[PDB]
């Protein structure tokens, strides 16, 4: 039964995960580079300075990685393996939290309340900021649903802790590259 | 109506995640615990005005030094949160939690919050502490530590049982108000 809880709660929270990188994309982004309003000239032309690469982590969970971990429902004990195929994509978080400052720094001195008015007027319970700290929160939540799963696995769980350690690597190296 | 960034830090052992679900839907999640719990955002009451309470959780960070402090920013209060019956969680508010919270937000208030209460006094908890020539932590002891850091309150509560819980947070909102 754990495990089954488990395996549940990753395609459930990764399922939301989606939902909330696909309504960043569609509201706080969607307003800077549509022309329909008014960009502060601090931020003008810097949307990719304010987002990353979140766009590209969105088309991976979005097109490729939902969609594999759902195959792996009824097999829990295998989903380590799931990391370990798609290690290389996790690559981008690298990429994503090194410019994490950068963007904070860039809203506060320069957005004003550009995005508090989008927040109100598309009716948002997150902030912007609330959004762009996801992806730093979801890439160290992966391991410890592993290491959750090696509590209730027999030893067929050899395909736990090789994405175990893909997904220890991956927040360390990210971990090791801010300034 | 004034918003709350409201962020709670911690070692794993505290149950910041487990805290964090039992207070949001007034009950001990039992059966399984899980282990994602994502920015939330609740209206609350307090001293007859009403406060939009938005919490965020660090669970899964507590190895990645550089990490954490991405979500330090124009936060309004912190939590910093020990368990009662781990001495080592205890001493970290001091050697980790308060450094880096101090560095990176000098002028945000904090509240020290021992979790855990209902295991204080249980047998089996006190006889596996005692084989390590240790106690569990009492009241003075946060009092002091709380003195230590310059936190504005210290409280004690279980998520199990609920004791103290809704203080916590209550106190949390009037620290910014």
């Amino acid at each position: 039964r754990k495990k089954e809880f488990i395996m549940a709660e990753l395609l459930q929270t990764e399922k939301a995960y989606v939902r909330d990188l696909h309504e960043c994309l569609e509201t706080y982004l969607w307003e800077m580079t549509s022309g329909v309003e008014e960009i502060p000239p601090g931020i003008l032309n810097k949307e990719h300075i304010i987002f990353g690469n979140i766009q590209e982590i969105y088309d991976f969970h979005n097109n490729i990685f939902l969609k594999e971990l759902e195959k792996y429902e009824q097999l829990p004990e295998d989903v380590g393996h799931c990391f370990v195929t798609w290690a290389d994509k996790f690559q981008m978080y690298v990429t994503y939290c090194k410019n994490k400052p950068d963007s904070n720094q860039l809203i506060l001195e320069h957005a004003g309340t550009f995005f508090d008015e989008i927040q109100q007027r598309h009716g948002l319970a997150n902030s912007i900021s609330s959004y762009l700290i996801k992806p730093v929160q979801r890439v160290t939540k992966y391991q410890l649903l592993l290491k959750e799963l090696l509590t209730c696995c027999e030893e067929g769980k050899g395909e736990l802790k090789d994405g175990l350690e893909v997904m220890l690597s991956v927040p360390k190296k990210a971990n090791d590259a801010m300034h | 109506m004034q918003a709350i960034k409201c962020v709670v830090v911690g070692d794993g052992a505290v149950g910041k995640t487990c805290l964090l679900i039992s207070y949001t839907t007034n009950a001990f999640p039992g059966e399984y615990i899980p282990t994602v719990f994502d920015n939330y955002s609740a209206n609350v009451m307090v001293d007859g005005k009403p406060v939009n309470l938005g919490l965020w959780d660090t669970a899964g960070q507590e190895d990645y030094d550089r990490l954490r402090p991405l979500s330090y920013p124009q936060t309004d209060v912190f939590l910093i949160c020990f368990s009662l019956v781990s001495p080592a969680s205890f001493e970290n508010v001091r050697a980790k939690w308060y450094p880096e919270v101090r560095h990176h937000c000098p002028n945000t208030p904090i509240i020290l919050v021992g979790t855990k209460l209902d295991l204080r006094d249980d047998k089996d908890t006190i006889e596996k502490l005692k084989e390590k020539k240790l106690t569990p932590i009492t009241y003075p002891q946060g009092l002091a530590m709380a003195k230590e850091i310059g936190a504005v309150k210290y409280l004690e509560c279980s998520a199990l049982t609920q004791r103290g819980l809704k203080t916590v947070f209550d106190e949390a909102i009037r620290a910014v108000l």
